[PDB]
DNA sequence: ATCAATATCCACCTGCAGATTCTACCAAAAGTGTATTTGGAAACTGCTCCATCAAAAGGCATGTTCAGCGGAATTCCGCTGAACATGCCTTTTGATGGAGCAGTTTCCAAATACACTTTTGGTAGAATCTGCAGGTGGATATTGAT
DNA sequence: ATCAATATCCACCTGCAGATTCTACCAAAAGTGTATTTGGAAACTGCTCCATCAAAAGGCATGTTCAGCGGAATTCCGCTGAACATGCCTTTTGATGGAGCAGTTTCCAAATACACTTTTGGTAGAATCTGCAGGTGGATATTGAT
């Protein structure tokens, strides 16, 4: 009896949603710690203008998102609709990051 | 003491980024792969960034540090003073 | 009279002229140079605000925000190419979903 | 220092009743500087692949062509030449 | 009398061969012609140093040969061994040249 | 004949081979030529633009090199 | 009996030339005395890294004159050099021997 | 007839210091030359940027160094700095 | 496993095209010595903005259940690319006028340069304004079950 | 198709943070104006090196045939998406101490800028010299048929 959307209805719903907006999607603080972690196990006693963390984060999400598009394209090329590790990997291969 | 913060990049967050990117279905194996790929992207931007900082003999990474770093990598950002 | 009014322009001829020198791009900068480059510069901001401005209008908005700049750029073949490796913070992406992915 | 008041004039000319949020002006500001360095850059090189010590309006113009897409360049050249000629025909 | 190599053996032989050498593989004059023709839409009555054609040729083959390595990869990702138009299309898309 | 068709199937075949390709769909050649056409149109346009900037009538090796460098396809062996 | 800066830095590369080009390069208003030298040292060094690798290449070919193929194999077979020259094309170098396993005859 | 400078004579010197009995085809030399000019350009370019960021008028070894760090892969960068520094130290300790 | 057709590999051979050693004329470097100038380190410090801790609440991440469907494996046509031997058309090679790419020389418009005079576009900052973010409830989809 | 469950849409409403609004100060700009220097257009020129016409060469076009590949169909099942519960930690709003960025005056090692002088790297021209590519032979490995 209880309502239940078919697998994928919500997914498409989320693409529509997310593609319609521009907030960042990675938790703010969590990401900052990663920044401070990577930076520091790289050079100690460093500091950050909050804008520098914010630039790192806008850059990253924009890379990651742009990456999934390519990955998504790769899966479809393979006649699938589910992205997989090798898709991401084929995209970076072709992109030069590897090869 | 900072450790395992790569796990702060949570499934849900990595799933939203895939949505913005137009992806309807995601394999379980994508998340670990994505953090792998993000960690490298960060290290690359930050090594340069911090190299700009040191250069300048400062202790604080400025956003321009990052903006220059991103421009070295061919990933030019707009909106932070360049 | 400023060199911009002399050149029929809203962008700063003299500032651009100064900038060319500190950029140390050549031992010398002819006067024609900053005039021309300030034109092209102003011409291009005109084009992108002309197009951003409509995106704001198409969105029941009055104040342009980054999303409108992004819409403007990605929706125009030339700007999108000129700006193909550029990230406009807070811009989002163009709505776009592959076909195979829709209901059946 | 910034191009903001200038962006703003231009802005009021295309869209008289429209405003711009700082975050956008900021991006506008980045944009202008980017284009500037690119043009200046192609100019720099052009000038000296030719054992020229000067960047004139002519280098900027080839640069605009080497750098911008088709219609945008057809149009920048236009505006650029227009301006020079007007600047010259005065004083 | 009857010999006949099976499909793929000579292809293979040819790959081994060509990855060994370095000569150009497009015939000069037709190429020279193509270049001259394309260029003739940009400016008229042009002359070309022999080096400039040779450089252009050398640059196109390395381009196409590489585009062939990403195509082949794209075909294998689709579990094919036959490259196709779409395979080239997908590589050029992920590369940043596409529509 | 037409010049782009001057780039023949056996040559495209040889290229492919060098790129380690074993089986080739017949529809490739045409698709390939368009890619080579667009490639050369992009480079030449910039090389020839360099040419004119210098008031000459001969595209120079260097003019191609400067062009490949802007296209981001740096070439070694011809000065540039 | 004047001595050249290159001999003072103890190098084969033209410390004076590099300096000359740096000024003419419109890179800065001024050029420290040590940059010409340093930069020259760096150039030379990278030079040595490729000719050494390229030289081996020729040995491995039972050859004694280095040609482009020798420089191309020297490069794309070294993670670091190959990365450094990853958007560069060496005329006449061909490509490394390589065949996707899936394309091999089933044994 | 206007000269045409190139690094070929140095390339060759350096070559012999490494593989004394090996020779280099002409086309090879031309590549090595392009290699040097490219690297030159790249390092100088970064160096220039570096000065402008820091509102500095002079490109010094400092700049060449950070530049090298930004331009080269790990180990390469490492030696490059080593060599780099050897050269300046030696040049200084000398009349 | 067995030949049988072929491809591939290797040691040797040798002519020659391109690499090398020679002699040398020379303007452009590159080094030297003097004289002048100044970029940007060092020392004192005003001041911003970064790390931090503090407390509260609610938006989210997490962890589970569960069954629909998408990915993977298998089978199986039929069509389409590969092998091939066939016939000769174009490409390649090579000898040659002439059109420019270059080397030089001249001088005038145009670019430095330093000196004043003046106008502007950053900004610190209190004051006033205004698009819209975020809340709401009611009208129209859109989905999924039957 | 008719139909309940829900998400989506969209215009009306309003406190609010972020945009607009002078008022004032002023250092740094940008402009005006001689005075000095010079770059590069411009014309004349000579000598490469390029386009071209001929002839020797050596691929490519072509039609046949069939093997093997791609993709359509079908199926098993395992994993991913949806919904739900619980409650942790991010987000938000402040406030505080102080580190380190950034402003300024100061002063000298290092840089520039002629000018005199020594020399070296590039060109050209000749003559001599050599690594190797292709050409042979003959051994043997690979492929494909039976």
């Amino acid at each position: 009896k209880p309502h239940r959307y078919r697998p994928g209805t919500v997914a498409l719903r989320e693409i529509r949603r997310y593609q319609k907006s521009t907030e960042l999607l990675i938790r703010k603080l969590p990401f900052q710690r990663l920044v401070r972690e990577i930076a520091q196990d790289f050079k100690t006693d460093l500091r950050f203008q909050s804008s520098a963390v914010m630039a790192l984060q806008e850059a990253s999400e924009a890379y990651l998102v742009a990456l999934f598009e390519d990955t998504n394209l790769c899966a479809i090329h393979a006649k699938r609709v589910t992205i997989m590790p090798k898709d991401i990997q084929l995209a970076r291969r072709i992109r030069g990051e590897r090869a | 003491v900072l450790r395992d913060n790569i796990q702060g990049i949570t499934k849900p967050a990595i799933r939203r980024l895939a949505r913005r990117g137009g992806v309807k279905c995601i394999s379980g194996l994508i998340y670990e792969e994505t953090r792998g790929v993000l960690k490298v992207f960060l290290e690359n931007v930050i090594r340069d960034a911090v190299t700009y900082t040191e250069h300048a003999k400062r202790k604080t990474v400025t956003a321009m540090d990052v903006v220059y770093a991103l421009k070295r990598q061919g990933r030019t950002l707009y909106g932070f003073g360049g | 009279k400023t060199r911009s009014s002399r050149a029929g322009l809203q962008f700063p001829v003299g500032r651009v002229h100064r900038l060319l020198r500190k950029g140390n791009y050549a031992e010398r900068v002819g006067a024609g140079a900053p005039v021309y480059l300030a034109a092209v510069l102003e011409y291009l901001t005109a084009e992108i605000l002309e197009l951003a401005g409509n995106a704001a209008r198409d969105n029941k908005k009055t104040r342009i925000i980054p999303r409108h700049l992004q819409l403007a750029v990605r929706n125009d073949e030339e700007l999108n190419k000129l700006l193909g490796r550029v990230t406009i913070a807070q811009g989002g992406v163009l709505p776009n979903i592959q076909s195979v992915l829709l209901p059946k | 220092e910034s191009y903001a008041i200038y962006v703003y004039k231009v802005l009021k000319q295309v869209h008289p009743d429209t405003g711009i949020s700082s975050k956008a002006m900021s991006i506008m500001n980045s944009f202008v500087n980017d284009v500037f360095e690119r043009i200046a850059g192609e100019a720099s090189r052009l000038a000296h692949y030719n054992k020229r010590s000067t960047i004139t309006s002519r280098e900027i113009q080839t640069a605009v062509r080497l750098l911008l897409p088709g219609e945008l360049a057809k149009h920048a050249v236009s505006e650029g030449t227009k301006a020079v000629t007007k600047y010259t025909s005065a004083k």
